[PDB]
């Protein structure tokens, strides 16, 4: 009945879960690290761009 | 996908005579049509070419006027009629398949062709015979008197390869993108200037090469390479 | 028995809750809010598609980041050229209860479904001029809210049956099935196709492996129904958008939620979520005729896209991040940068 | 400005925005109706004598039908679970629900006004009116006259409740089969009326298995809804 | 013809710049609302627009025709001028006219046959019909620029576009206005109408209030155009067919000329009925 959920819940409790410190460190590192190549964060300088 | 044609044979100068296309095997009504003559020892010339709903009609500059396309999508059959025939006009003439939307390869498909005897950007191929042997890599080169490439980033070159007593088959399109079903042996490269290399040559890759322009009509081709083992 | 399985399982929820929370070191808003805002993003429209008879559910943008699928109650496909507004492709459906279309990332197959329960591939590139239909794959109970294409030959789909599913497409079958308690609704594809997180109507989103076909984690925290997902660029966090007015992004690694983007202002939901390239810009669309571009990182609206007379119901980022398409109910599809 | 091959792309855009305008001028004048019911209800009944007269798992079932040369879209949902707050959100530009309700079954009604009630109150159809068939009419009478059961162990506002005057009743059909199924109809009514403003307005009709009217009620209901549309857009209201 | 213009210092200018002030931004409002219908795929927001730029032709004519009636009937502005301002004066409002007719039998196509016509309702129909419309005034522009029209009176005045003891070419362009202009609209208006109010009064959907809304919107809606139109074209008639002397001029001058300043309230009154009084206006306001 309910041992399947039992077995869900306990494989998906044993796993290796990092800091959400380290976590905001890699998202903001991504972000920095590709803003350049953002277009809508930093305009194009509307030459290189296809829509105008 | 197949394109049989009739109507060809010895007509007197001066009459008239009317050529069909039969298509069978791809979606008529959404290709644009060619009528694409080649002399019976020289190269390919284009005649007339009809877009999908006969919205834009284009003929040659020798053929105006005296030469009319049409088609029937119902009944899925080009017509060419031409009247006031001369002795220019003695060539196998192919219809030729050609659909347009962005990543689309015109010039896809080539019929069988039809005798019919009686009794401008420049594309200059300076080579016009070439000795090979199979397993080497060979360049075939053309020249355009104006630049095909267009502000849009497209340069519009196309290759095709006539082999013996067979019609014209796609290579390359836009003078970068290989066709559909042709071997990643063969490679085109360029700027006005122009290329195609063969790799690994194989034995079916002898015959006359050809490269035609579609920036702007009418589509000249040019003189055509021969490659003979 | 059934109370000691119910116990074990409270207890095991209790663990997990326990564990998640002692890893809170430091929240993701106070870690960026030393970092710059990015200030007002005063995107503006270039292209309006327009040719789609009704609404409009689902858009996907190709790899080529040019070519469009657009999804409408007409029962038709159609595949833009987004750059000369050209509408390269037409393609008519038999079930005109479209909620899902996807672009294949080779480009030569297209993806329908909808209350058909069938998701439909298309061939775009095929000897004959017409798009066919390349075929049909049943096995749903349900209504396909989400496809995504791994490959040309391998697709998966998300359906109201509690239920996705990854098929096989030479053989039209159900090479596995991930069993969510309620309709699941949003799919998307990790960058490196080995995973993929959906949302449900249950307040729950799930991370699952593909290979495997189990549940790899389950996120919670939502307060009605999850109705768009999308992951983060660098496939270690995704973001969720509710019927509850608020976006929620979330991180594997931590399998805890990290932050959530909302306004008193808004009180509608989510309709469709999508990241920018660099994954600073997370788009969302709302039923308040709005595409609200947050940052991921400081919580603060920093964008609006108001052009659009009714819901905004598909949004979508190019893969080169030059432009953002977003189609509403009023028949139009929208082209910002 | 524009090579020859976009030209020609340019002319394949204009051939299929034509196609697109031929479709718009056949989806325009067809009308798509959402049916809705439960088990206990003939809407199959209902749906196989109106197509009559006029895929294991699939979800949506079409039926295609035309009155007075106008084309309906019928579209009945049977491979769906039993919830129904998402899928319901497609049908937000239908012209009509029709909302088939089991009369006889006095047990299973209270269930039925329940569902009527959140299809009524639904925030994407709050401009969609909703045609409905008080169906089994037929086993409605012969329970009532055949007396075993009665409405009054199951709702206990029966007994203080008049046949309403605005009322017509079918000949030679006795006053207390009139009685039961006004009165089951002004529950929907009320139910009805109890809140929508006048956005949306609930159409009801007393049918039976074998009737041959429902597409003309239908269609008369779509011409008024249309009416009310059209009254509403160009500014007479 | 020595007639005197007393009406056109007295009540004239009040009329006017009233109209003008009530007008202009009624119909620019009425023009932006009509504006949005179009954003919409509504046939009436064509209709709409095209009435509201009527009307404000009408009343970018009218400061002339103020300024005129101010220096004691005196067009010190030119010969042609003169010949557009009593255009836009006279011929223009048969350009409402139409429109507003147009409206009517849209109205009548969408409520009494909800099911068939949709072809003749669509934008390319609305702006084919406006395009004739249009055409009407450019051609009818054209036969007025073909008369010459400013005759000095006895104080050494131009009056414009109004030669009392009428002419020739007169006399007869008159039974078409009446004819052409006022009984055919009406009778077409009469006709949607009663049609609309016979498929509402037949509805079984809508409420008795909103019932007797609809008829009342009908009901001021034409009472409203015979008020502004009918007293002008029976005036009109009663001038062109009674009129052979200067005697009869000084007698029916005021009179035909309070009916001709009653005409000009229709382009204050047409924002009024078809733009304000809708619902749809009231949530964007």
């Amino acid at each position: 009945q309910a041992r399947k959920l039992v077995e869900q819940l306990k494989m998906e409790a044993n796993i290796d879960r990092i800091k959400v410190s380290k976590a905001a460190a890699d998202l903001m590192a991504y972000c920095e690290a590709h803003a350049k190549e953002d277009p809508l964060l930093t305009p194009v300088p509307a030459s290189e761009n296809p829509f105008r | 996908v197949q394109l049989v044609e009739s109507g060809g044979g010895l007509v007197q100068p001066g009459g008239s005579r009317k050529l069909s296309c039969s298509a069978s095997g791809f979606a008529f009504s959404s290709f644009g049509m060619h009528w694409v003559r080649q002399a019976p020892e020289k190269g390919l010339e284009w005649v007339a070419y009809i877009s999908s709903g006969s919205g834009t009609i284009y003929y040659a500059d020798t053929v105006k006027g005296r030469f009319t396309i049409s088609r029937d999508d119902p009944k899925n059959t080009l017509f060419l009629q031409m009247t006031s025939l001369r002795s220019e006009d003695t060539a196998m003439y192919y219809c030729v398949r050609s659909i347009y939307y962005y990543g689309s390869s015109p010039f896809d498909f080539w019929g069988q062709g039809t005798t019919l005897t009686v009794s401008d950007i420049v594309m200059t191929q300076a080579t016009s015979s070439v000795p090979v042997t199979p397993g080497e890599s060979v360049s075939i080169s053309c020249r355009s008197s104006k630049s095909l490439l267009h502000s849009n980033g497209n340069t519009y070159l196309y290759w095709f390869l006539q082999r013996p007593g067979q019609s014209p088959q796609l290579l390359i399109y836009r003078m970068s993108n290989l066709a559909s079903g042709v071997p990643d042996r063969f490679s085109g490269s360029g700027s006005t200037a122009f290329t195609l290399t063969i790799s690994r040559l194989e034995a079916e890759d002898v015959g006359v090469y050809y490269c035609m322009q579609h920036l702007e009509y009418p589509l000249t081709f040019g003189a055509g390479t021969k490659l003979e083992l | 028995e059934l109370d000691q399985l119910r116990q074990e399982a409270e207890q095991l929820k209790n663990q997990i809750r326990d564990a998640r929370k002692a890893c809170a070191d430091a929240t993701l808003s106070q870690i960026t809010n030393n970092i710059d805002p990015v200030g007002r993003i005063q995107m503006r429209t270039r292209r309006t598609l327009r040719g789609h008879l009704a609404k409009i559910y689902a858009m996907h943008w190709g790899t080529d980041s040019r070519l469009l699928v657009s999804a409408s109650q007409d029962g038709k496909l159609i595949i833009w050229d987004s750059y000369t507004t050209n509408k390269v492709h037409a393609i008519p459906l038999r079930s005109s209860w479209v909620m899902t279309c996807a672009y294949a990332p080779s480009g030569n197959y297209v993806a329908c479904g909808g209350l058909d329960n069938i998701c439909s591939i298309y061939n775009l590139k095929t000897r004959e001029g017409n798009v066919r239909v390349s075929r049909e794959l049943a096995g749903h109970t349900g209504y396909l809210s989400c496809c995504r294409f791994l490959d040309d030959n391998q697709i998966v789909t998300s359906s109201g049956d509690t239920t996705c599913a990854l098929w096989d497409i030479e053989t039209g079958q159900q090479t596995t099935t991930f069993t969510h308690t309620g309709d699941v609704m949003s799919l998307s594809l990790a960058p490196d196709t080995r995973l993929f997180v959906s949302g449900a109507c249950d307040a729950s989103a799930k991370l699952w492996d593909v290979r495997e076909g189990m549940c790899r984690q389950t996120f919670t925290g939502h307060e009605s129904d999850i109705n768009a997902i999308c992951f983060f660029p660098n496939g270690n966090a995704f973001a969720t958008g509710s019927d509850d007015a608020t976006c929620r992004l979330f991180d594997l690694r931590a399998d805890q939620e990290l932050m959530t983007y909302s306004h008193d202002n808004i009180i509608c939901g989510i309709t469709s979520v999508s990241f920018s390239k660099s994954g600073r810009l997370l788009l969302a669309g709302y039923d308040d005729f709005n595409c609200n571009v947050w940052d991921a990182l400081k919580a603060d609206r920093a964008g609006v896209l108001a052009g659009h007379d009714n819901r905004v119901s598909c949004l979508g980022v190019t893969d080169d991040g030059m432009a953002v398409a977003t189609g509403s109910w009023d028949s139009f599809l929208k082209i910002w940068n | 400005t524009l090579s020859a091959e976009d030209k020609a792309a340019v002319e394949r855009s204009k051939m299929i925005e034509k196609q697109l305008q031929k479709d718009k001028q056949v989806y325009r004048a067809t009308h798509r109706l959402l049916l809705l019911g439960a088990d206990n209800s003939g809407k199959s009944t209902i749906v196989k004598q109106m197509r009559i007269y006029h895929v294991k798992t699939s979800g949506i079932f079409e039926t295609k039908f035309q009155v007075d040369k106008v084309n309906f879209h019928m579209f009945d949902v049977g491979a769906q679970r039993d919830e129904r707050r998402k899928w319901i959100q497609c049908f937000n530009d239908v012209t009509a629900i029709i909302f088939v309700v089991d009369s006889s079954d006095y047990n299973r009604l209270q269930e039925a006004l329940n569902d009527f009630k959140s299809i009524w109150n639904n925030r994407w159809l709050r401009t969609i009116s909703v045609i409905l068939f008080l169906n089994k009419q037929d086993l409605l009478a012969e329970k009532v006259l055949a007396g075993k059961s009665k409405i009054e162990d199951y709702f206990p506002e029966f007994a203080r409740y008049t046949t309403p005057e605005d009322a017509t009743p079918e000949p030679g059909e006795d006053p207390r089969v009139t009685r039961a199924k006004y009165f089951i109809r002004d529950e929907f009514l009320r139910i009805s009326t109890a809140s929508g403003d006048g956005r949306h307005y609930c159409y009801p009709h007393f049918t039976c298995s074998v009737d041959t009217e429902n597409a003309r009620r239908i269609f008369n209901d779509c011409r008024d809804i249309i009416q009310r549309m059209h009254l509403r857009q160009y500014e007479l209201l | 013809c020595t007639i005197d213009h007393t009406i056109h210092q007295t009540l004239a200018p009040v009329v006017y710049v009233t109209v003008l002030v009530v007008g202009f931004p009624a119909n620019c409002l009425s023009l932006y609302f009509g504006y949005l219908q179009i954003k919409a795929r509504n046939e009436l927001g064509v209709y709409l627009c095209n009435l509201t730029v009527a009307d404000l032709f009408y009343i970018c004519s009218l400061p002339f025709w103020l300024q005129y009636v101010l220096q004691h009937d005196n067009w010190s502005h030119g010969d042609l001028s003169c010949q557009v301002c009593g255009i836009l004066l006279y011929e223009n409002i048969y350009i409402s006219v139409g429109f507003l007719c147009c409206i009517s039998v849209d109205r009548y196509l969408a409520v009494a046959h909800p099911f068939r016509f949709h072809q003749f309702r669509t934008l390319k129909a609305a702006v084919g019909v406006s395009v004739v419309i249009w055409a009407k005034e450019l051609l009818t522009s054209i036969y007025f620029l073909m008369h010459e029209e400013v005759i000095e009176d006895e104080n050494q005045h131009r009056v414009c576009f109004e030669h009392y003891p009428i002419q020739a070419w007169q006399r007869a362009i008159n039974y078409y206005r009446f004819l052409v202009g006022f009984l055919f609209p009406i009778c077409l208006l009469l006709a949607s109408y009663q049609g609309i109010l016979r498929a509402v009064r037949r509805s079984h959907g809508t409420q008795k209030s909103r019932k007797d809304q609809i008829q009342r919107l009908v009901l001021s809606t034409v009472v409203i155009f015979l008020a502004c139109f009918l007293p002008y074209h029976v005036l009109l008639l009663v001038r062109s067919v009674w009129e052979a002397s200067c005697d009869f001029a000084k007698g029916v001058f005021n009179a035909y000329h309070f009916s001709l300043l009653l005409t000009s309230f229709n382009c204050v009154a047409d924002p009024v009925l078809y733009c304000f009084v809708s619902e749809t206006t009231h949530r964007d306001l």
